[PDB]
């Protein structure tokens, strides 16, 4: 679902002071002045991304801090961070297990890596680690279906898997040292035939500038 | 200036740029709504209000679509119909049996127009049943029944333009999509009463009534 | 014949990645090296080239672009003062849709070129890019190349130094597959929850900021300046009349080897398939259906699709669209009610619930299909359910209802036997169901309901 | 113009043609709803009398009255037609004129216009 | 009425005094016992009021269970 | 089944009597209205007595019993009350209804 | 016969003044009040019949939607006086109890053909 | 309930709605039979097309022929098809359902034969 109500607690709560770090400040600063100076509402979504980059989370006192900050009544930005996604309103931790369960990824075992993940670490999608160090969560299509079975960590994707495999990504992201930046165990390069390339198969690319219109 | 058009065979006058509901309730056609409100912006949300122009190949909105020179619109095809139960359908799959408690009953608007253009009986008898919404305290005022709400942003609308009270507004996404204050915040303002005649509803009703 | 495309012949060369996209390797593949002079070129020829193209919105929808471009230009366009504005949908978010994260990782200047490109023919002050969130590391790309665009000065306030304005920016949109859509997009990037606003007004009389504005697809921007360079004539030579060009065809599914690659239009499925992907996992005779277009797209059956053709119109013919041509196969092995109950489940979490059809029907459609799913229903709740797709279709304010009813009314076209049989399944193996899954000890106790599996829990 | 008091037919009391007096109108829309079907009609009903309108019996707490008109209410089609009505009866009447909604034009795309200076208020949707 | 699919038959008098009438009324006696039988003969299935809701309320069950019924079981009884 | 139908050709049936009867007294009768199986005759007060007559007495109406009398209280009209006449005709199986208008103080002709 | 007001198994009324029974009635023979009871519920606060204008049809029977007022089998309730005859919230709650197990009776046999 | 009535999957209710497709009152006045004298029925029209026929249309909804020069000037044709029967006798007062009455004698009647009482089927 969608929790759409916030309960204060003594964590996340409006007395508590959020403020921007300077670097964050002047980042700030560079993409409010993307958009037209009496237009400059629309720049909630990436000061909303800033602070919850700051911050672990999208808490209130950031919300409300960006209202101030574009003179907007806090209740809008509260529409807008609910209605995102990609907005995180509860803390999580260090990682944060996004798992692809539309169509594509399960015909490929999208199942066997979420089963996976759930031995390793009992707790259900929604649930994180006693440790906090683990979040689990069940996602819709991430855009890369060319590479059935995938996942996220924190931004970075990882294809391709295999149940024996993701549980060692497991380990290795649990020790704090991570294995690959690479999407998987290498077997292609992100877009390819596992047969090898099937075309392209030039040393050097055409220019376009040898093909004119004589239009100019 | 006002141009001209057709609304079930009569010829109806109109300032141009007028909405075609406005047009309709000035040839004397009636049209169910719920979202639309002559004091309100228009929102075009509830859908209740479709209606064919032969120019569309689809029904339109009537509460929204500009009104044109020529224009010819039929309130009364077997299609219109149809998706009048349609819509209604739709709408009262999630709406609580609440008539004998509601405080809106006997002057309920879904009441009426389901009465009028909806089916004699239902189809949804779900087992999973029906999807429920947590009740907000907004003051001594305004009773809230949330459940009953069906989304026609009246109250946003008339609180945020009408009284300049911003606190109220949507919440969440899909289904769970609330009208409410996210936190725990009074709808304050001088005006408040009149969300209780707005809200088509019983959602928000008078408190000491 | 239709298919084949010389590797000469095909638009970018970088879907590969072994070139680089390097702004100097962008020069090698020729882009960039006539803009001053396109810039030169009156909008009228820009136009003109795409309406004798014959270019139709690749996103989707169809529209024909040149034309669409054309109204952004009303007789006396002079007259209301402001900025225009132009926009880039680059939020692909239909299952099965890779083709424009591969156009926007790959090929970045391109987009870039024809943004401004396309803005001149529209007269555009600046454009906005409008990049889904999740979409990081390519965001991060695509910024870089911009990056390398305004320090060589090729985009800016001196583009390419014709005197013609330009700024291009990168907005990102944050988990909304509904932002998609083109008015919910731009009202995403005008700071509001990207409910989509009813049309009319279109966007071009009114948009952005209530300023005249276009939402295009990356990919159909990405092609414009190829296309200027090599010629109308040239691209409708691939492709059959009125579809004609070489689009990118994701291919996912169970087929041997997923794969990414771009084909003339009008190709057909077999060959496409065996060529490119190896062929179906088990060979054709395993093959139980294809997904032609993302998931909003109805299912075809085995015997039909084997000689049907990827252009819109005999896509449109069988009962389906070329969508964003995201093609998924499904072998005998996968079972189909799971795969479009999922997308049921994909569309109830993605409506906005703005317009009442879609935001009750979406979960009625998920409630029904769980049932289908384990069989606990009735075989007249498939005729009650086409019906439930019939009330979503032509009400909505966005497309994204017909999206929704349409995968149900494929599934029930093509396999309702299979429904049936998984009934029969349900009836003889738990017991005798009555409409909406109650059964003869199905009752209501202290809270919940006991007696009955309730699928979907 | 008024039917003085004794050559009235119709037998009723004759304080109902010398010390009542009703009011003619059409109902007003109600706030509560959007339907205005009952609207047209134009009533006619009798202004309450101090003394005898409601009382409260001291036994089972019921509304005792003795206005007998309390509860009567014509329909008419037209105002004349009431008019006339009360006339030839010899009723002492005032009438209310009604109150409509003044036209305005509403665009939906109003709610997109764009702003040249500051921004008046975030509209939400 | 079901007066078309039933039989009986008519007693007619000729001098219209007291005991005519008495004779007449004697005998709608007995066609009265042959349409009652008649209708314990023949007494079919199916509904017995009008099947919309919107004329005659709906059943108890349905009254408790589904919306449209509530509402239209509600207007019809105020 | 919608139960207006079975009515068609009946209406049709009365619409021709209708016309016939407004043709032979074009005097008096000022109009008709027919809906399923009752047609009403509307004249004016002075009209009854022929019309009456007529009714009860030609060979292709015969409408011997009368079954009743009534008034109608419309306030809307300058004429209040509408009299209505309801007709039986043993003789052909057939209703008929007539109309006519009075004032509380313009009377009616009696029928007795 | 004579009418009763009924009460769930935890003895919480069933009655939630809802009305209908008011509206149907066709003597007009029930009074009706009622407001939010201390605890938040939808109660009556005074519910009388005349037992001297009712007539008896069980209409208001038919349209509760909560089976509360109900029409028991009891026909010998005559009085002396006028004044018995005024039933009010305690007496019909009262003989609710008193006849609950007939009650019981009488709906188990004919709540299916409702 | 019976079938199509309890159907779930395709009984629209406007289909089947009897209570909204009511017969409306037919009204006839002089005037509008004075038209159907002259200018003929939609089964038989005896009018001209273009403006000729609106403005035959218009004068008589005007008055400009009364009901009695109608008959006068009304054919043999038209009277004895339109008015009278085709044969040219009155029309009779119309009966719903005709019912034809047999009278039973004999045994099968209720009373014997002196009793002042018949028997009719
Ligand atoms: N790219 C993707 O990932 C996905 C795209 N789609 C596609 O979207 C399509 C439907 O999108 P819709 O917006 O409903 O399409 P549509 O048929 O309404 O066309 C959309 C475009 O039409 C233009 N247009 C049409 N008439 C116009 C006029 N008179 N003046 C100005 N502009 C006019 C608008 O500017 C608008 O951008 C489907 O065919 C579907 O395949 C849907 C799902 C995913
Ligand atoms: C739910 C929904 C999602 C959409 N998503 C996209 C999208 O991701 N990318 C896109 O280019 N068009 C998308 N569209 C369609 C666009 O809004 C628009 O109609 C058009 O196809 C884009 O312009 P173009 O294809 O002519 O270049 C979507 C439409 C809907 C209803
Ligand atoms: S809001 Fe209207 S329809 Fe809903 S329970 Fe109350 S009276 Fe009934
Ligand atoms: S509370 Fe009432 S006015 Fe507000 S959205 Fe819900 S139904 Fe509409
Ligand atoms: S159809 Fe669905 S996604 Fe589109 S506006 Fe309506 S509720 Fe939102
Ligand atoms: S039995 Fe009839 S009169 Fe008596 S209370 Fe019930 S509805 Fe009213
Ligand atoms: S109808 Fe039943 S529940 Fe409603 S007020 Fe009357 S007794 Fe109470
Ligand atoms: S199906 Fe998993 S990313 Fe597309
Ligand atoms: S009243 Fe027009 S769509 Fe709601």
């Amino acid at each position: 679902h969608i929790v759409s109500v916030h309960r204060n607690t003594e964590n996340n709560n409006p007395s508590i002071p959020f403020e921007f770090s300077p670097e964050n400040m002047k980042r700030a600063e560079e993409v409010i002045a993307k958009y037209p100076p009496q237009y400059k509402k629309a720049a909630v979504m990436p000061l909303l991304d800033i602070g919850q980059r700051q911050l672990g989370y999208t808490s209130i006192s950031v919300m409300n801090y960006v209202a101030k900050l574009l003179e907007m009544p806090p209740m809008r930005v509260y529409e807008v961070a609910t209605f995102y996604t990609m907005y995180n309103r509860t803390p999580m931790g260090r990682y944060h297990l996004q798992i692809c369960t539309t169509t594509p990824c399960q015909l490929c075992g999208s199942d066997g890596i979420m089963e996976a993940v759930q031995n390793t670490l009992n707790i259900k999608p929604g649930e994180t680690t006693k440790d906090n160090l683990f979040t689990l969560s069940e996602v819709e299509c991430l855009g890369a279906c060319v590479n059935a079975p995938m996942m996220a960590i924190n931004d970075d994707y990882y294809e391709d898997l295999t149940p024996e495999g993701t549980v060692k990504l497991l380990e290795d992201c649990k020790a704090g040292k991570m294995p690959t930046p690479g999407p998987e165990n290498h077997v292609r390069r992100d877009c390819e035939p596992a047969s090898g390339q099937k075309v392209l198969l030039s040393k050097e690319p055409h220019n376009v500038a040898d093909f004119l219109q004589e239009g100019i | 200036a006002e141009i001209e058009l057709t609304i079930d065979g009569h010829k109806v006058s109109i300032e141009a740029g007028s909405a075609l509901i406005q047009a309709c309730e000035k040839a004397g056609v009636t049209v169910p709504r719920y979202c639309y409100h002559d004091k309100l912006a228009i929102a075009g949300n509830c859908r209740m209000c479709l209606v064919d122009v032969e120019r569309a190949p689809k029904p339109v909105a009537s509460c929204a679509y500009p009104v044109a020179p020529g224009m010819v619109v039929r309130t009364d095809t077997e299609r219109v119909k149809q998706a009048r139960e349609n819509v209604m359908e739709m709408m009262l799959q999630n709406h609580p049996l609440d008539c004998p408690v509601c405080d809106q009953g006997g002057e309920c608007d879904l009441q009426d127009q389901s009465m009028r253009y909806g089916r004699d009986r239902g189809r949804f008898t779900e087992i999973t049943g029906k999807r429920s919404t947590e009740d907000k305290n907004i003051g001594p005022l305004v009773k809230t029944s949330m459940n009953r709400c069906i989304h026609c942003t009246r109250c946003v609308r008339f609180a945020n333009d009408i009284a300049g009270a911003p606190e109220l507004g949507s919440s969440g996404r899909g289904n769970d999509m609330q009208i409410g204050t996210y936190l725990e915040k009074n709808l304050n303002t001088e005006l408040s009463g009149n969300v209780i005649d707005l809200c088509p509803v019983g959602a928000l009703t008078n408190k000491p009534y | 014949q239709y298919g084949g495309l010389k590797d000469q012949d095909r638009i970018f060369q970088n879907l590969y990645d072994n070139y680089g996209w390097d702004l100097a390797s962008a020069r090698k593949q020729g882009d960039w090296y006539k803009t001053k002079e396109l810039i030169l070129k009156g909008d009228t020829w820009i136009i003109d080239e795409i309406k004798k193209s014959g270019l139709r919105g690749r996103g989707g929808a169809g529209f024909p672009s040149g034309l669409k471009w054309s109204f952004m230009n009303p007789p006396g366009w002079e007259k209301n003062e402001g900025p225009r504005y132009l926009v880039v949908n680059a939020d692909e978010g239909e299952p099965g849709t890779c083709k424009d994260r591969e156009i926007m990782r790959k090929d970045p200047h391109k987009l870039v070129e024809g943004c401004l490109l396309a803005g001149r023919a529209m007269n555009a002050t600046a454009a906005y890019i409008y990049i889904r969130g999740e979409f990081y590391n390519e965001a991060a790309v695509l910024q870089t190349a911009i990056n390398e665009a305004y320090a060589a000065g090729l985009i800016g306030k001196d583009a390419c130094g014709s005197g013609y304005d330009f700024d291009v920016y990168i907005h990102r949109g944050m988990g909304a597959y509904v932002c998609g859509e083109e008015t919910s997009l731009i009202e995403s990037l005008e700071g509001k929850a990207g409910k989509p606003r009813l049309k009319p007004p279109f966007p071009a009389g009114v948009g952005l900021f209530g300023r005249p504005s276009t939402v295009t697809n990356v990919e159909t921007v990405a092609v414009a300046p190829t296309i200027l360079r090599r010629g109308g004539d040239w691209f409708a030579s691939f492709g059959r009349e009125r579809n004609s060009g070489t689009k990118l065809f994701c291919i996912s599914g169970n087929v041997n080897e997923p794969c990414t690659v771009e084909e003339e239009m009008s190709i057909p499925l077999r060959e496409l398939l065996e060529k490119h992907c190896g062929g179906i996992k088990g060979g054709w005779d395993n093959l139980l259906g294809v997904i032609p277009g993302g998931c909003s797209v109805p299912i075809l059956p085995k015997n039909i699709c084997e000689d049907v053709l990827m252009d819109f119109d005999a896509l449109k013919d069988v009962q389906s669209g070329l969508g964003t041509a995201a093609v998924i196969v499904i072998n005998k092995q996968q079972d189909v009610i799971r795969a479009i109950q999922r997308f049921a489940a994909f569309y109830k979490h993605e409506s906005c619930g703005q317009c009442t059809p879609c935001r009750e029907g979406t979960t009625w459609l998920l409630k029904a299909m769980d049932r289908f799913r384990t069989g606990q229903a009735k075989e007249r709740e498939i005729d009650m359910l086409y019906e439930l797709t019939k009330d979503i279709e032509g009400h909505t304010i966005c497309a994204l209802g017909d999206a929704a009813a349409w995968p149900i009314q494929g599934l029930i076209r093509n396999f309702r036997p299979e429904m049936e049989t998984r009934m029969k399944k349900f009836h003889d193996e738990v017991g005798a169901v009555s409409v909406g899954g109650w059964m003869k000890d199905a009752r209501v106790e202290k809270g919940k309901v006991v007696g009955a599996p309730l699928p979907g829990v | 113009d008024n039917v003085p008091a004794h050559e009235i037919v119709s037998g009723a009391p004759a304080e109902l043609s010398r010390n009542r007096v009703v009011r003619i109108y059409q109902q007003a829309k109600p706030a509560t709803q959007s339907g205005e079907y009952g609207t047209f009609a134009w009533r006619l009903d009798w202004d309450i009398v101090d003394v005898a309108n409601r009382w409260e019996n001291d036994l089972i707490g019921w509304q005792s009255s003795g206005d007998y008109m309390q509860a009567t209410q014509m329909k008419f089609t037209s105002k004349e037609s009431a008019i006339k009505f009360a006339n030839k009866q010899g009723w002492d009447f005032y009438i209310q004129e009604p109150h409509h909604r003044k036209f305005r034009v509403k665009q939906y795309a109003n709610n997109f216009v764009h702003s040249y200076g500051k921004l008046k208020h975030i509209r939400t949707k | 009425d079901a007066y078309d699919k039933v039989d009986f038959d008519v007693p007619v008098g000729m001098n219209g005094d007291c005991y005519d009438r008495y004779l007449i009324r004697m005998a709608e006696f007995r066609q009265s016992l042959r349409i009652i039988e008649q209708c314990c003969n023949d007494m079919p299935a199916g509904a017995v009021k009008v099947e919309d809701f919107k004329i005659n309320s709906p059943p108890r069950n349905l009254m408790k269970e589904d919306m449209e019924a509530l509402i239209h079981h509600f207007l019809l009884y105020t | 089944v919608n139960p207006a139908d079975r009515y068609l050709q009946h209406v049709s049936d009365l619409h021709q009597y209708a016309k016939y009867i407004m043709a032979a007294l074009p005097k008096y009768i000022q109009g008709f209205s027919v809906w399923k199986d009752e047609l009403t005759l509307h004249v004016a007060p002075s009209a009854v007595i022929p019309v009456t007559t007529f009714l009860r007495d030609n060979t292709s109406t015969q409408y011997k019993s009368i079954i009743d009398i009534t008034a109608v209280d419309y306030p809307s009209r300058e004429n209040r009350f509408e009299v209505v006449y309801n007709f039986l005709s043993v003789r052909h199986n057939s209703r008929i209804r007539l109309k006519t208008y009075a004032t509380e103080v313009t009377p009616v002709p009696s029928i007795t | 016969g004579e009418h009763a007001l009924r009460r769930y198994p935890s003895g919480e009324e069933r009655c939630i003044a809802c009305k209908l029974c008011e509206a149907i009635c066709p003597a007009l023979a029930i009074t009706i009040d009622a407001e939010e009871r201390i605890d938040g519920s939808r109660r009556t606060t005074k519910y009388d019949i005349d037992m001297t204008k009712c007539i008896y049809c069980g209409y208001c029977q038919e349209s509760c939607p909560v089976d509360a007022i109900v029409e028991t089998p009891n026909v010998e309730y005559a009085t002396e006086t006028r004044e018995e005859l005024l039933y009010n919230k305690e007496k019909l709650l009262a003989n609710g109890d008193k006849w609950e197990l007939e009650l019981q009776y009488a709906l188990d046999a004919d709540a299916p053909y409702r | 309930s019976s079938y199509p009535t309890n159907d779930i999957a395709e009984n629209p209710y406007w289909k089947r709605d009897h209570r909204r497709a009511y017969p409306q009152t037919a009204f006839f006045d002089q005037k509008t039979v004075t038209g159907l004298l002259e200018l003929g029925s939609e089964a038989t029209p005896r009018i001209a097309d273009g403006e000729a026929g609106t403005k035959a249309l218009a004068n008589i909804a005007n008055g400009g022929v009364s009901f009695t020069q109608a008959l006068g000037k009304s054919s043999k044709d038209v009277i004895y098809g339109e008015v009278l029967t085709v044969n040219g006798l009155p029309p009779v007062a119309p009966t719903l359902a005709p019912k034809q009455w047999k009278i039973i004698e004999g045994e099968a009647a209720i009373y014997p034969k002196g009793y002042p009482c018949r028997t009719f089927h």
